[PDB]
């Protein structure tokens, strides 16, 4: 189990999830099509935003 | 100026060669959900009307 932890912008939180086509991450950070895992989003706004 | 939900303006895109790769750059669009087609694949197809 590979934990990544990153923090990225309010709007998209979709982290490339099955495929998505979403340029944000496309030259980011891809996550292959067969993903075995999961994926958690966190609010920050209170903690320094 | 475009018209109202009911009248929606018809244009008929004809006899040029097409550029969705500027579309797809633009980051205004929020939404892009291509039904049919890849987003990527577009600029590589031919069809018509």
């Amino acid at each position: 189990v590979y934990a990544d932890s990153f923090v990225i912008r309010g709007d998209e939180v979709r982290q490339i999830a099955p495929g998505q086509t979403g340029k944000i991450a496309d030259y980011n950070y891809k996550l292959p099509d067969d993903f075995t895992g999961c994926v958690i989003a966190w609010n920050s706004n209170n903690l320094d935003s | 100026r475009f018209a109202s939900v009911y009248a929606w303006n018809r244009k008929r895109i004809s006899n040029c060669v097409a550029d969705y790769s500027v579309l797809y750059n633009s980051a205004s669009f929020s939404t892009f959900k291509c039904y049919g087609v890849s987003p990527t694949k577009l600029n590589d197809l031919c069809f018509t009307n």
